[PDB]
């Protein structure tokens, strides 16, 4: 028996005080329904300030404002996020109109900021609308049930494969998969759409009344695309097809990222290969990995509930072998899958079925009208246009797909003249970063609105360096928790402070190498002159097609990580 | 001969009070009685009645004079046989009524067959001539602060401690919290107190109207008994921020510009022009090479702007805290302001100089009796009072029941003291907060809907002897706030409008409906 995973099975101590919410929550009911109906305070008291993330909504307030206004003698500016459920970020032009129509005039920022997990989010949403907006997210068919707090997380699905002819059965796996996790609960539909109540209690026979430990993700990766980043989430079902149909599906388990600044117990671990399933086995799989994890997950620590730390406490051949045992299944040996790059496919892409797919770049995923770009309005007129559906990205871009060759032009002249697929330089469209500030609680530095100027400073590093045409897929995080998925990349950037970060190298290009640590706690300029002498020496010494993470790694300057759990921090 | 005194701030009562003193003097008997300690129901057995009156926001009297005014309007009147009738009456040409509660009073003391001994006439805000040369021709045909130094004439020279704006960035309006730390002077205030502010007017505003006027500004003029520079004057001693129609007409006659001229006789086109701009810009409108003495003439004393005390001695000591609402408006993409409003926010430093004193007002105060519960209505910059008495009703741990209605343009930007009434409401001491947020939504919503819909919860504590509180704008807030009150004690009473107006009348009587409005 290997000493590396001893643990038990459930850990036994004192249950976490999310636990006892979840447990008293009468199944994600709370007094919500109350608590929408008073006017003195702007926010959601007592267990209602988690249990409202249980239906999609996170309590925020602008933190560029947040001691001006406690020094005001007001309190903080508490608006809501709506975050939605949109299973593999496939949503129609009339859902997007709706969706248009409700940002701009319900909603303090205006703007649709598109999620890296292949959804869009609504910031700055007063009390008052947070119950119409799920009124009008019902009327155009979405929902945004258990988005937030210990449930299945949005279901990603790659947004634009080479072959764009898979994408219709893993969009429908994916959307069954995020249906079947749903909780089975009438507490969202008696809230806010306003449902009679029935006459008896729920069962939640797939997450149980207490739920999952913590959030739980899922995507539907088709190889050679990894644009969903299947390593920083726990369920990940790699398509394989046959004579070019899906015949099964590759399970990953145990992804995660988000770390603790100088916590050695926590780790951001890729995910561990399980094996492959049939094609008909993929619900079954997913409920016994679901469930494992909830019977399984540590409830006594916050820091330690996701699913990586389970795998590495119970071992991955016993989590395999309980997921065998409650799926009734045996998972066949895994057929070989690639992976070519992690980036988006930005421009016209053709289609087999005589579409042409257009991906529009959208920096920081923020849609809004800016001074001479327009986007929103834009993205408004093409919606009126398109007969299609909108694909959101799991780089925070969106796919105006299925575009017929005759309103190919129309689109293209629609879009240009908006600003939505203006000049931007390759290193740009893999540069990526979290919401942080204003918004964000838990952010320590700037992402959002520090990734621009940044990019900009290292596109003209590049071409002092002579390797503009290539790109470095780097990332910047506000927090730890690397929401912007900066450890995954080639270069990232964890916050630490404001103006301070860490400096992460070794990444790699396709994503399934966590980039080691290099130099804490420094600012820009510091972090700028690095990069200048590292794209120097990469500049130089390269090889034919060799990423930076690869480059660094072999160069010395740098080790990579092996096992994360074990070797990250040391 | 009785002599009745209806004064809010006070100048109707020193002028009653001198009017007593030479009555009894030369007379005899003649008892001097306030317009809220009247037995007004029994006016049918008066011989003489004199009545000096004052004149509120629009031509309302004082509030302690409201209940005798709606007796007389009330249509159960007594029909008067033997007592005889003058009033006296105050005002300020500045405001839109001028002195019409006197009008009001007289007209209907003569209905009802008053003897009118001497005919109503109007005063100024300088009361001194008309008053002496009334009071003489009152006695010839008729024969058959509590102790400190402090006072408007000589205020506290205090400091400002804080001044903090306490509305969002992105609100309309300008609020501050200015905290004004009195020393060790002693002086002593109770909620419901206004504390008077002596200001000083703009030395950009002062300096922009010299030079508009082709003057120097160092140029003597006669102020009171000394010799100021021109700019000292208009800075300390002359009204620039309020323009009245009497200045208008003034600078037409000894300007006769074309542009002026016409508007003279007209009052409504006058009090217009003075409502719609500024001293400055009007003269911008037409220079006409005034010198410093016309200018001098023309203008109006600087006079203190009264602001309602927004804590307790019992919490904050030797501080006094008011919620200034500051007057900014633009004319023509020029940035004028209010005379004290925007003294207070901008022309003071930090720990800097303030005149201030305290005007005590006895008909707006907390029940003597901690059990009584307390309804307050403060939309607006008139929750600073309603600030006082939670601090006051939490110091001495009051367990009376307190209601707060509080309305406001926006949520998220105007709720004043927010933190402070979240905290109020956390501890008990505020039983309830009813808010009404008009620009919010489509339909504008005002504190008077929200004691609509609360008409059961209103009639059951005004039933279980509660205190009805109003405070803010008297223009439009208190009248609609007064509807709303009569609708529900109409609806939830079992009765009609007039005896719902009775019941009002009776609440104003028994010191339980008390207004501080401007
Ligand atoms: C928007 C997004 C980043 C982005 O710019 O795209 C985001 C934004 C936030 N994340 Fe995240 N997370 C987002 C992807 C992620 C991912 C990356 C991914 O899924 O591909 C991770 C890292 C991978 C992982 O955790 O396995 C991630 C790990 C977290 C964590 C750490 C969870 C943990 O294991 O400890 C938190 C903190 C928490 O859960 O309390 C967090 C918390 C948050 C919150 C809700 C902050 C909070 O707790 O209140 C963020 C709201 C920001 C705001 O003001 O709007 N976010 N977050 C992503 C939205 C996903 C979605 O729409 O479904
Ligand atoms: C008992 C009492 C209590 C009070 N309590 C408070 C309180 O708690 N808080 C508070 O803020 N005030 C309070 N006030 C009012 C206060 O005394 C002042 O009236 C107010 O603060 C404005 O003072 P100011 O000298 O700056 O305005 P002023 O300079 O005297 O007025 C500005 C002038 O400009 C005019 N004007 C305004 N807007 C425009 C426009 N858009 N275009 C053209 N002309 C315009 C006005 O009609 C006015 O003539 C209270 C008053 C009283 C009597
Ligand atoms: C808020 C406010 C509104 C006023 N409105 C008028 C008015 O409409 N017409 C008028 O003649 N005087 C008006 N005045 C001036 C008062 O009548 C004046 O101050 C009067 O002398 C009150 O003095 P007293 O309280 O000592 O009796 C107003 C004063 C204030 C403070
Ligand atoms: S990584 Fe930290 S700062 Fe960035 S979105 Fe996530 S919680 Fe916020
Ligand atoms: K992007």
């Amino acid at each position: 028996m290997s000493e590396k995973h001893p643990g038990p099975l459930v850990v036994e101590g004192k249950l976490t005080d999310a636990e006892r919410m979840k447990h008293e929550s009468n199944y994600l009911r709370g007094t919500i329904a109350e608590d929408l109906n008073d006017g003195l305070t702007g926010g959601f008291k007592g267990d209602n300030f988690l249990l409202i993330r249980f239906h999609g909504m996170y309590q925020q307030d602008d933190r560029d404002i947040r001691a001006e206004r406690a020094e005001q003698k007001l309190e903080p500016r508490h608006a809501m996020l709506l975050r939605c459920r949109l299973p593999g970020g496939v949503i129609t032009t009339k859902q997007w109109q709706a969706i248009d129509k409700f940002a701009g005039e319900n909603t303090i920022y205006g703007s649709i900021r598109l999620t890296n997990r292949q959804t869009f989010q609504f910031h700055g949403i007063l009390k008052k609308n947070v119950k119409p907006v799920h009124q009008m997210l019902h009327s155009v068919g979405l929902d945004a049930l258990a988005t937030a707090n210990d449930m299945n997380r949005n279901v990603l699905c790659t947004s634009n494969p080479y072959e764009s002819q898979l994408h219709a059965e893993a969009y429908e796996w994916a959307k069954k998969i995020s249906e079947h996790l749903l909780p089975r609960t009438r507490a969202y539909a008696e809230i806010w759409l306003d449902q009679e109540k029935v006459a008896t209690t729920d069962e939640e026979p797939i997450l149980g009344q207490t739920y999952l430990p913590r959030k739980f993700k899922t995507t539907v990766v088709i190889p050679p695309q990894n644009d969903i980043d299947l390593h920083a989430n726990d369920m990940n079902f790699v398509a394989i097809a046959e004579n070019g149909k899906l015949v099964g599906f590759n399970l990953l388990v145990g992804g995660g990222l988000s770390i603790e600044h100088g916590n050695k117990k926590t780790y951001a671990r890729t995910a561990s290969e399980f094996g492959y399933l049939p094609l008909e086995h993929t619900l079954a799989v997913a409920e016994a990995v679901v469930t494992t994890q909830r019977d399984w997950g540590n409830r006594t620590d916050r820091k330690n509930a996701k699913t990586k730390y389970t795998l590495e406490r119970v071992g991955v051949e016993t989590f395999k072998a309980e997921v065998e045992r409650r799926a009734g299944i045996k998972f066949e040996p895994i057929r070989p899958y690639e992976f070519t790059g992690r980036g988006d496919r930005i421009g016209w892409v053709k289609g087999i079925d005589d579409n042409w797919h257009l991906t529009l770049f959208i920096e920081n995923g923020r849609i809004l009208d800016y001074p001479a770009r327009p986007l929103k309005t834009g993205l408004l007129e093409i919606a009126k246009i398109h007969k299609g559906d909108f694909r959101i990205t799991a780089n925070q871009n969106l796919i105006i797909a299925g575009v017929p060759e005759s309103e190919k032009a129309k689109i293209e002249k629609i879009a240009k003249e908006s600003g939505l697929m203006n000049a931007v330089t390759p290193q740009r469209e893999n540069s990526m970063a979290c919401v942080s500030f204003p918004t964000c609680p838990l952010a320590m530095a700037e992402a959002e609105r520090f990734l621009p100027s940044f990019i900009d400073n290292i596109d003209n590093l590049m071409a002092k360096h002579g390797v503009s045409d290539e790109h470095i897929v780097m990332r910047v995080t506000g927090c730890p928790n690397g929401c912007g998925r900066a450890m995954l990349a080639e270069v990232g950037l964890v916050g630490k402070a404001p103006g301070r970060y860490n400096l992460h190298l070794g990444g790699n290009r396709i994503g399934t190498r966590i980039p080691r640590m290099y130099k804490e706690n420094i600012t820009e300029p510091e972090i700028l002159a690095s990069l200048d002498e590292l794209i120097g020496r990469w500049a130089k010494e390269r090889e034919a097609g060799e990423g930076f993470g690869d480059f660094t790694v072999r160069a010395g300057i740098i080790r990579p990580v092996l096992d994360p759990a074990r070797d990250l921090w040391d | 001969i009785t002599i009745i005194s209806a004064s809010q701030t006070g100048n109707a009562r020193r002028v009653a009070e001198a009017l007593r003193d030479d009555l009894l003097a030369a007379k005899l008997n003649v008892k001097l009685v306030n317009a809220g300690d009247y037995k007004f129901k029994q006016i049918a057995s008066e011989k003489l009645l004199i009545v000096v009156t004052s004149t509120q926001g629009c031509g309302e009297p004082p509030e302690e004079a409201v209940a005798l005014h709606k007796f007389l309007f009330s249509k159960k009147a007594p029909k008067l046989e033997n007592t005889a009738f003058a009033v006296f009456s105050l005002g300020d040409s500045s405001y839109e009524f001028f002195t019409q509660s006197g009008k009001d009073f007289d007209s209907k003391l003569a209905e009802l067959g008053g003897e009118r001994l001497l005919d109503r006439v109007d005063a100024d805000v300088e009361y001194q001539a008309a008053a002496s040369e009334w009071r003489a021709r009152v006695v010839d045909a008729l024969k058959s602060i509590h102790t400190s130094p402090y006072s408007k004439d000589a205020p506290l020279v205090a400091s400002l401690s804080v001044n903090q704006k306490i509305t969002g960035r992105n609100s309309e309006k300008d609020v501050r919290h200015i905290e004004i730390d009195l020393g060790d002077s002693g002086l002593r205030y109770q909620p419901g107190d206004a504390l008077g502010v002596w200001y000083q007017n703009d030395p950009a505003l002062v300096k922009e109207l010299v030079e508009l006027l082709w003057l120097k500004g160092d140029e003597p003029v006669t102020v009171e008994g000394k010799t100021l520079p021109l700019n000292e004057a208009l800075q300390w001693h002359f009204e620039l921020t309020v323009n009245t129609a009497n200045i208008v007409e003034n600078y037409a006659t000894l300007t006769r510009s074309e542009t002026l001229l016409p508007l003279v006789g007209d009052k409504a086109k006058l009090q217009h022009y003075a409502a719609t701009t500024p001293i400055v810009d009007m003269v911008r409108f037409s220079p006409a090479q005034l010198d410093a003495e016309a200018l001098i003439n023309l203008l109006r004393p600087l006079t203190p702007r009264l602001y309602s005390i927004a804590s307790s001695q019992a919490e904050v000591e030797n501080e006094v805290h008011v919620t200034v609402g500051v007057v900014r408006y633009d004319v023509e993409g020029r940035a004028r302001a209010g005379g004290a409003s925007s003294f207070l926010a901008d022309r003071v430093e930090e720990e800097g100089e303030v005149r201030v004193f305290i005007e005590h007002n006895d008909n707006f105060r907390l029940p003597a009796n901690p059990e009584t519960p307390v309804i307050m209505i403060g939309p607006g910059t008139g929750i600073a009072p309603f600030r006082a008495f939670m601090q006051q009703r939490a110091a001495d741990e009051a367990p009376g029941k307190n209601w707060l209605f509080f309305g406001n343009p926006h949520f998220t930007e105007d709720f004043l003291y927010q933190v402070e009434w979240q905290r109020y409401v956390k501890e008990g001491v505020l039983t309830r907060i009813d808010l009404a947020w008009s620009r919010d939504q489509k339909e504008k919503v005002y504190v008077q809907d929200k004691l609509r819909e609360q008409g059961a919860e209103l009639w059951r504590w005004i039933n279980d002897g509660a205190h009805i509180y109003v405070s803010g704008d008297a223009c439009r807030m208190a009248k609609d706030v007064e509807q709303a009150l009569l609708e529900v004690i109409a609806e939830f009473g079992g009765m009609d409008t007039e005896a719902a107006d009775e019941f009002l009348s009776e609440l104003r009587v028994e010191r339980r409906y008390q207004r501080d409005v401007y």
